């Protein structure tokens, strides 16, 4: 399997898993926790007139919701997993347990 | 119904449940939530040990191995799965973990997102064939038969995980095999009691 | 003259700039606005 | 004795006869059993 | 009606700065003034550090003990 | 042979110690007439450190490269009596001991000023309640499971 | 906001005392005490403070880069490392004699000079630095790097830039950025030095500013990273002959795990540190995004402390409200934060002795000895001060009401069962690790040494032969070849660990005895003992049953009168000064430990710590008697060597050691009745009438002469066995 | 100078006062106790900090309770 063959695959299945199979889980976790709470009130909601959730990065289409955060997100887990495949791959190291 | 007659039943353990022999010493089903919790995991735990067995036992008896010499091969870079001796083509150590991977997360994970807290543990319908389930005077008995068998294969994988730690290199056939030769001499006893 | 520079350094740091310090801190010491 | 036995009940007459006995006890224990070590009796 | 607990009734205190904190006394007297804040006077069988075996209390910093 | 240990019986450096101090006994000795007292005193020094020696030989003591006796206090069973038999030995003495004077101190607890028996030690009273802590342990046991050990405020 | 010269407190400035004077000095940090004060510019000031330390931390460095520049030989030092002596800076001493000047004259220099014991020579060499002007280019950095800070500090006071007490209190973007680039970015930022620079600096040739774009730190050049064949870089590991700064035996590789040390610095292979730091620097940069920012995934870190609750309530509401315990309490922060600065300061001092990073840095017995007792000296100080301010955070900052039954107030709910099992440990620990001293002692002194109670360490005999250690036959999981760890590592870096270990000769895992186990002991007393009066000051900190209002007298007041028997060092701040002296005496437990087995093993007589620590007078006969000749000869009647400062220092240690005393025995009141006489006598005195204080001389406060006496404590001790650990370690040098 | 606050505690047993050694605190008529009185503290600028007062308060903790604070000549015992 050549290198782009490995990280093109595992990329997709990341954000495979990520547009299908762990979107709901993710996403009903993000409004279970919902925003960082400084003293009840956010962080932007308490001032700092910085720490503002942005919207014109998430407001981007798709019917279930996907944005280029989560594709982000599943697409560095994808090129992780893909790298650590290709480096333990190509690393010639024996584990020989029990010999 | 009662695992140790005499003791007294937690007021949360009536016996309605399947299996529900009022076993719970250590206090952890004492709030709901966590018992139904608790019910859905020792189903899964049950169904998966349950069909480990076979899985186990089986290809020791026939498939040439002893359920770890099934495993040994991806523990060495460059060999694959002899399944039933022919050598499988799905590669070796990383695309089964990846089909392991995006299979059984798909199906757990749409196993997940049941709330039907009866659903979450028999959900039924295309997981029920054969019809085995519209008539609830024997789906209970069946539920208790479940639970039986399913605690039973846990601890048989006990027996399995134990007797691989205590004899390192063997399978549980041969167990059996030993104590059927020499039933005495060669049971736990040389090991709870190690001569040194 | 780079081996004559510690003999004006170090007077003029721990003799001079110290009672430049304790003069300007005492003075700061007893002010009153 | 009356009154007496109250005095030689005070916490510190009572403690020099009870520490008085108890190192008598140590002292002839390691005369009889010098250079102990371990406890060989099982 | 004789209001708090009674001249030899035992009683334990739930007053956080005291030093008979959940520590049972004896009730000597309940001062039946209304106005006084702290009528109940208790005595405890161990001093504080200030070598005093006695405080008042008010009702509410005191609990009635079923011994 | 555990932890890198020769026993010391056959530890040369061990025999090595005993060798020096008999030695610097003996240089003790000689300025002192034979039949004398302290001569006498030295000797009997002498034969106590000779079976001092023997007797860390035969109950299994190992010995360092620096040649004295270590003790292995883990657990083996060859060296339990360097610390667990004897530690069982004081858990049980010192068992009494508190059983002792915690038992006292609940049987005058219940006196009008119970502080005139901490310093006048009943010894009738003590003397009673001394032996009751021989079989402590079981006193102890059957105390925390009837909720007697702790009390509930 | 007040009007003399505590303008931060008017309560100080209205004080006509000479107190005003002392207290405006200490109390000057202590912005949450202040007069006119908020949060937000609490906070402000805390920001700024932080810049400030960090200008100063970087014009240090700058300092010590510009001496070792200027008056270092530094040149030299890069030839022959391990028989050349460093050089931390000149000296002008104009009460120098001529002797004097003679005999500070070291290292080949044109001058008397100071030998540089902190390791920077080594620390610099491994690093690259080759040549004194790439130290000069450092130093005008590190300046450059002091001005950035101090500009940063004033830019981020005036009101365009002034931060808000909710921009401090984003508790989640802040561990976000800091874990991801602070921790990872700078880690692989070090990694990129390292492979750059400090590798081919170690194997020849000198990559430096002008040179650095035009060379490939490996032949390919970022195939292997990209195409993923990551063993590429670990190719050619310059197996077992490299010699350090020079091409011969070098290699390729920069990234090779190895284990162990080199052979001839005997110290850790700067590959292995390359890939180290890379390694850290992918994990913390995927720990960093983790918590909520501004983009709709992470966590809170509020509903995750408010959701580990257990069922059962075992804690009782769990972490239910402890978010806002810490993101609104500074000093919370502040003892967390110290907590862990102490846990990993004295995890640098007990992995740098016995994995040293710098070549050369072990040869060299002074520099290992004096950074190991610093950096236990500041860990142990910081611990402290972590405790300190959880006491402060109890008293300041600790609302009840807002965190009712949870994992936090439930510590107040039993805190006199926490305080009593320390006071059960530490008293155990002392009865049992002192009788057998004494037993020892007392055996040694009836010339029966065979009668010691010599308890061997089987338990750390049991772990270093959990790691390969073939010096105790218990053939555990890699000393034993036939297991499942000597086996998935045996190929990785178990040969190099394991022919590091097993020499006897290096600090790494150094083959412990019976007194290696009683001093153990001694310092697990001294850590529950520190810990014992730290937490009950801590617990105490709100109230007792002695004074159930403390946390209305804040955390530093004298006392609460004779009254109730007497309430003399019932403060907080009390327990804390208490804990600064049971500290103090739990480090020099650890380093006279540390310095006495190591002097012994450089000098070669193992044998001699192992027959000698199991009973206190080896310990004052054959470490500290015998040790501190050299350095008390530093000058004798008939001349004087180059121990002569350090015999100086030591004396003067003792002497403020020893002053303390007068603070710490003798308390107020007999002083300010003295200095009433003293006030009599000057205003009576002729021509001293003309001169009159301006500040009323009062005494000094007494929680501030417990400070005073704990000061000169402390500066004593520090001194004392600084001179003596260095005077005796490079008095013979092993 | 100092802060001594009381607190309604107080039983009016006049032994903080017969204790102040610089007149600090007085008693007051007043109605929560069976003596019919409490000790008041208007000459706090007086206060050296002793705390005589509450070495003689014979309550459970205190009643009567120094806060010591901002020290004047009058606080810092000075003859001079
Ligand atoms: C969840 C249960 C479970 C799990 C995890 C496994 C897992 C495994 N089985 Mg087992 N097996 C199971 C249930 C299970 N089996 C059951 C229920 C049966 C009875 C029908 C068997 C009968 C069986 C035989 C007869 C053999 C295996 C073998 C194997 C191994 C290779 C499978 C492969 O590559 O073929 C996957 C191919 C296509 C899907 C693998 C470790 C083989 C092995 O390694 O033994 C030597 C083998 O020969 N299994
Ligand atoms: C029911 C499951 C089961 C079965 C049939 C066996 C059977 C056997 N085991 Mg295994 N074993 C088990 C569970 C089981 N074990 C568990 C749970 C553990 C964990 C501690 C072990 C640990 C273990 C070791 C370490 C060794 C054996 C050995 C043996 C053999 C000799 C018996 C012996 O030494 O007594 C061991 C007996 C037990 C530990 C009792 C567990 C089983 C009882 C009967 C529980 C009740 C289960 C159920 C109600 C009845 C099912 C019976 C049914 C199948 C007819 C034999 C083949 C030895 C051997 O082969 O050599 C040996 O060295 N076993
Ligand atoms: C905090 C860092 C630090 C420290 C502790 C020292 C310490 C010392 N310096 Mg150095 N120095 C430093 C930074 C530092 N320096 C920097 C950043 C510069 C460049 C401006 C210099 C330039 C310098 C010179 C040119 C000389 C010293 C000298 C000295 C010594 C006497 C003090 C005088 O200096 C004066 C202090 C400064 C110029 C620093 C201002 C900032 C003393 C050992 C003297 C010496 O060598 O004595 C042997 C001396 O002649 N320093
Ligand atoms: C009478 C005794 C005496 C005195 C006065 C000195 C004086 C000095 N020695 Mg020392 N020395 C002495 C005896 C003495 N020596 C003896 C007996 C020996 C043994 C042979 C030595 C060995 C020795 C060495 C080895 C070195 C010196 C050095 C120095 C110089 C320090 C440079 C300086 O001022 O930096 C400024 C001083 C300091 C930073 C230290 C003061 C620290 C203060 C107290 C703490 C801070 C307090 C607070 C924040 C500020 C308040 C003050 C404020 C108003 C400014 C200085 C001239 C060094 C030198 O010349 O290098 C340049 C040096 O390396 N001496
Ligand atoms: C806490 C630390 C510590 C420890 C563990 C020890 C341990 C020991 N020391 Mg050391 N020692 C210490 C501190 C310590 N010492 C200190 C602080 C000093 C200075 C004061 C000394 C000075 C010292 C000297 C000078 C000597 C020792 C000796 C000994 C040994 C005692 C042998 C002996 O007479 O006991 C024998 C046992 C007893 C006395 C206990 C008897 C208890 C009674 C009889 C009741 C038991 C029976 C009971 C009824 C239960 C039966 C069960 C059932 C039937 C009911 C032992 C190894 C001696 C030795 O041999 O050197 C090694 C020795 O000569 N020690
Ligand atoms: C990625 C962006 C980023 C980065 C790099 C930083 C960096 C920093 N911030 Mg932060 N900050 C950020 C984003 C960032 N911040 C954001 C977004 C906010 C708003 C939420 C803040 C809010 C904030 C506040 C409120 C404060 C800081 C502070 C600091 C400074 C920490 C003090 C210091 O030097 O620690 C250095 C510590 C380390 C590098 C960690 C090392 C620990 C390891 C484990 C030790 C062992 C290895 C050791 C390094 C080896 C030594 C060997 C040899 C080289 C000596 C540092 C400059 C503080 C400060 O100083 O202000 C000026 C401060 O008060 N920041
Ligand atoms: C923040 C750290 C950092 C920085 C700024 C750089 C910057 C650079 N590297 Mg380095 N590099 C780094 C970390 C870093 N690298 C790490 C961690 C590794 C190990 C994986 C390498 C391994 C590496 C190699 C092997 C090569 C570079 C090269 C380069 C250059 C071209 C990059 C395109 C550039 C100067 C290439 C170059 O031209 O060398 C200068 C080159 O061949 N780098
Ligand atoms: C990151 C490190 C750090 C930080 C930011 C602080 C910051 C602070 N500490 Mg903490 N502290 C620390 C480390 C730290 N300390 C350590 C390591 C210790 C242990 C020794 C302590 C022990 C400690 C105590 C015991 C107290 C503080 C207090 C304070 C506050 C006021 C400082 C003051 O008045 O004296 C400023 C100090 C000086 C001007 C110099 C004094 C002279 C010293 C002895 C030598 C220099 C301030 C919030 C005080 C507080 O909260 O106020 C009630 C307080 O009582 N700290
Ligand atoms: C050599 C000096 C020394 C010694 C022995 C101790 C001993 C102790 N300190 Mg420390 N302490 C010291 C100096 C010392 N301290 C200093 C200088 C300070 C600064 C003020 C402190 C501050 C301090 C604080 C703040 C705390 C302690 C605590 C403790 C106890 C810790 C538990 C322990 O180890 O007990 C084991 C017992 C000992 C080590 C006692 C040794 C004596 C022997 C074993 C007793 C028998 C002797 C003999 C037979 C008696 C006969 C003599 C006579 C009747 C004729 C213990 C009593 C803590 C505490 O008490 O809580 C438990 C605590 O919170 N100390
Ligand atoms: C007072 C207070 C405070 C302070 C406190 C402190 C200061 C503390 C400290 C603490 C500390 C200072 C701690 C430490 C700890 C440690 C630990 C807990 C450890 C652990 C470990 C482990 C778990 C390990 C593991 C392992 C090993 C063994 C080795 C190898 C690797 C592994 C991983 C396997 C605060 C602010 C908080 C709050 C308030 C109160
Ligand atoms: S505070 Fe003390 S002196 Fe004053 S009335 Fe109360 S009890 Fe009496």
């Amino acid at each position: 399997l050549s290198p782009s063959i490995v990280i093109s695959l595992s990329t997709g299945l990341s954000l495979f898993l990520g547009r299908f199979v762990f979107f709901n889980f993710q996403r009903e976790n993000v409004a279970k926790q919902g925003l960082p709470e400084q003293n009840g009130k956010t962080h932007f909601e308490a001032g700092d007139d910085r720490a503002k959730e942005y919207v014109s990065l998430l407001k981007s289409n798709d019917p279930i919701g996907f944005n280029i955060v989560d594709v982000l997100a599943w697409g560095s887990i994808g090129h992780i997993v893909a790298y650590y495949i290709l480096a333990t791959s190509s690393n010639g190291y024996d584990p020989s347990f029990f010999g | 119904a009662h695992w140790m007659p005499g003791e007294p039943r937690p007021a949360y353990l009536d016996g309605s449940a399947p299996g529900d022999f009022g076993f719970d010493p250590l206090g952890l089903g004492e709030v709901p939530a966590n018992l139904e919790r608790y019910k859905e995991s020792e189903l899964i735990h049950c169904r998966w040990a349950m069909l480990a067995v076979p899985g186990i036992l089986v290809p020791e008896a026939l498939g040439y191995g002893n359920w770890v010499k099934a495993q040994e091969w991806a523990a060495l870079p460059g060999g694959q799965a002899t399944y039933l001796g022919n050598p499988v083509p799905w590669g070796t150590l990383p695309t089964i973990l990846a089909i392991e991977f995006l299979a059984i997360a798909f199906v757990e994970h749409q196993r997940s997102m049941e709330k039907d807290p009866e659903k979450k543990k028999y959900p039924g319908g295309a997981f029920d064939p054969l019809g085995y389930s519209k008539d609830p005077k024997k789906l209970e008995e069946l539920k208790v038969k479940e639970i039986k068998n399913g605690r039973l294969a846990l601890l048989a994988f006990v027996g399995f995980c134990v007797q691989q730690s205590a004899y390192p290199g063997t399978g549980p056939l041969e167990n059996l095999a030993t104590h059927l030769a020499d039933p005495w001499h060669n049971n736990i006893g040389d090991i709870v009691i190690p001569f040194n | 003259t780079f081996n004559n520079l510690p003999s004006i350094f170090v007077p003029l740091v721990g003799l001079v700039f110290p009672a430049i310090a304790m003069a300007s801190l005492f003075l700061h010491i007893q002010k009153n606005k | 004795m009356r009154d007496l036995k109250t005095y030689l009940s005070v916490a510190p007459v009572l403690s020099t006869l009870w520490f008085g006995s108890l190192a008598g006890l140590l002292i002839e224990i390691n005369r009889l059993f010098p250079d102990a070590l371990t406890f060989p009796f099982f | 009606p004789p209001i708090g607990p009674k001249r030899g009734s035992k009683v334990k205190i739930l007053r956080r700065e005291s030093y008979w904190f959940k520590n049972v006394g004896s009730v000597v007297a309940v001062d039946q003034d209304p106005k006084t804040r702290y009528p109940v006077v208790v005595r405890f069988a161990k001093v504080n550090y200030a070598n005093i075996s006695t405080n008042n209390y008010a009702l509410d910093e005191v609990e009635e003990v079923a011994a | 042979d555990i932890s890198g240990l020769t026993p010391c019986k056959d530890s040369k450096q061990f025999a090595k110690r005993e060798k020096q101090q008999i030695k610097k006994l003996e240089s003790s000795l000689k300025l002192y007439a034979p039949e004398s007292a302290p001569a006498l005193a030295l000797n009997a020094q002498i034969e106590k450190t000779k079976r001092r020696f023997d007797n860390y030989g035969k109950y299994g003591l190992l010995c360092g490269s620096d040649g004295l006796p270590h003790l292995i206090v883990n657990g083996d069973q060859r060296h339990w009596g360097e610390f667990i038999t004897p530690g069982i030995l004081f858990l049980y003495i010192a068992g009494w001991i508190g059983w002792v004077g915690r038992s006292y101190l609940i049987a005058i607890s219940g006196e009008k000023k119970p502080a005139m028996k901490e310093i006048i030690i009943d010894v009738p009273l003590a003397s009673r309640i001394i032996f009751r802590g021989f079989i402590w342990p079981v006193a102890a046991y059957r105390e925390f499971l009837n909720g007697d050990l702790i009390a509930k405020d | 906001m007040a009007l003399r010269f505590p303008r931060f407190s008017q309560g100080l400035a209205q004080d006509p005392t000479t107190r005003r004077i002392w207290f405006g000095i200490a109390t000057a940090h202590d912005f949450e005490s202040h007069d006119d004060i908020t949060e937000e510019r609490l906070y402000q000031n805390i920001f700024a403070s932080h810049f400030g330390q960090l200008a100063i931390i970087f014009l240090w460095t700058s300092g010590n880069l510009f001496h070792v520049a200027w008056q270092g030989n530094f040149e030299t030092w890069v030839q022959d490392p391990l028989h050349v002596r460093p050089i931390a800076h000149a000296i002008w001493d104009p009460h120098f004699g001529q002797p004097a000047v003679e005999a500070f004259t070291r290292g080949g220099a044109l001058g008397p000079v100071n030998i540089a014991y902190s390791g920077v020579y080594q620390w610099w060499y491994t690093i690259g630095l080759r040549t004194n002007e790439d130290l000069y280019t450092g130093a005008l950095f590190l300046l450059f790097l002091s001005a950035l800070s101090l500009i940063g500090g004033w830019l981020h006071l005036q009101p365009k830039w002034k931060p808000r007490v909710s921009w401090f209190k984003n508790a989640e973007s802040r561990l976000n950025h800091h874990l991801s680039g602070l921790f990872g970015v700078s880690s692989l930022a070090w990694t990129g030095h390292l492979v750059h620079v400090a590798i081919p600096a170690s194997r020849g040739e000198y990559v430096r500013w002008n040179n650095f774009l035009n060379v490939l730190p490996h032949p390919q050049g970022l195939g292997p990273l990209f195409t993923g064949q990551w063993n590429l870089y670990a190719q050619n590991p310059d197996s077992s002959s490299h010699l350090f700064g020079t091409s011969q035996g070098s290699g390729t590789a920069i990234l090779t795990l190895l284990g162990g040390f080199h052979p001839q610095t005997q110290s850790l292979w700067l590959t292995d540190m390359a890939h180290h730091h890379l390694a850290i620097a992918i994990l913390f940069l995927i720990a960093g995004h983790m918590y909520r920012t501004n983009f709709g995934i992470g966590h809170s870190i509020k509903d995750l402390l408010e959701a580990h609750i257990p069922p059962g309530g075992r804690l009782g509401r769990g972490h239910k409200g402890l978010y806002d315990t810490i993101n609104n309490s500074i000093h919370f922060q502040l003892g967390l934060a110290l907590a862990s600065l102490g846990v990993i300061t004295s995890l640098v001092a007990q992995h740098m002795y016995s994995l040293p990073a710098y070549a050369f840095i072990a040869q060299d017995f002074t520099t290992q000895a004096a950074l190991y007792t610093h950096h236990q000296y500041i860990a142990g100080f910081i611990m402290t001060g972590a405790f300190a301010h959880g006491a402060i955070f109890f008293i300041r900052d600790y609302n009840p009401e807002q965190n009712e039954d949870n994992v936090l107030a439930r510590m107040l709910d039993h805190k006199e069962a926490i305080i009593s099992h320390l006071s059960w440990a530490s008293l155990f620990l002392g009865f049992h690790t002192l009788g057998l001293y004494v037993h020892n002692d007392v055996m040694l002194a009836f010339g029966t040494p065979e009668k010691q109670i010599l308890i061997e360490p089987i338990f750390a005999q049991w772990i270093q032969s959990a790691h390969g250690k073939t010096s105790y036959g218990f053939d555990v999981l890699l000393s034993s070849t036939s297991g499942p760890a000597f086996n998935a590592g045996r190929s990785i870096w178990l040969p190099g660990w394991l022919n590091a270990i097993n020499e006897n000769s290096n600090s790494l895992f150094l083959t412990i005895g019976p007194g290696d186990f009683l001093v153990h002991h001694a310092i697990a007393l001294g850590l529950h003992t520190t810990t014992l009066i730290l937490v009950k000051g801590a617990l105490d900190a709100r109230g007792s049953k002695l004074m159930p209002d403390k946390k209305d007298f804040g955390y530093s007041f004298p006392c609460d009168g004779p009254g109730r028997g007497g309430t003399c060092d019932i403060s907080a701040w009390d327990a804390f000064y208490l804990a600064v002296f049971w500290m103090l005496n739990t480090i020099g437990w650890v380093t006279f430990y540390w310095h006495w087995k190591h002097i012994t093993l450089w000098q070669g007589n193992v044998s001699q710590f192992n027959e000698s620590s199991t009973y206190l007078m080896g310990w004052l006969r054959d470490y500290l008697w015998l040790n501190s000749s050299q350095l008390i000869n530093g000058y004798n009647p008939f001349g004087m060597n180059s121990l002569s400062v350090w015999a100086w220092m030591f004396l003067f240690g003792h002497l403020v050691w020893a002053t303390g005393f007068m603070f710490l025995i003798s308390w107020r009141g007999y002083w300010q009745e003295l200095i009433e006489t003293l006030a009599w006598a000057h205003e009576r005195t002729p021509l001293a009438n003309l001169i009159r204080w301006k500040d009323k001389p009062v005494a000094l406060s007494i929680v501030q002469a417990r400070l005073v006496g704990l000061a000169h404590f402390s500066v004593g001790y520090i001194f004392t066995y600084a001179a003596f650990l260095i005077a005796s370690t490079s008095g013979k040098f092993g | 100078s100092h802060s001594v606050k009381i607190y309604d505690t107080c039983i009016g047993c006049t032994q903080c006062v017969r204790a102040c050694p610089t007149d600090v605190l007085e008693m007051i008529p007043w109605d929560g106790c069976k003596a019919k009185q409490i000790a008041s503290a208007p000459r706090t600028e007086d206060c050296v900090g002793c705390k005589r007062c509450e070495s003689a308060c014979p309550t459970d903790f205190l009643s009567v309770r120094v806060y010591l604070w901002h020290e004047t000549t009058r606080s810092m015992g000075l003859a001079y």
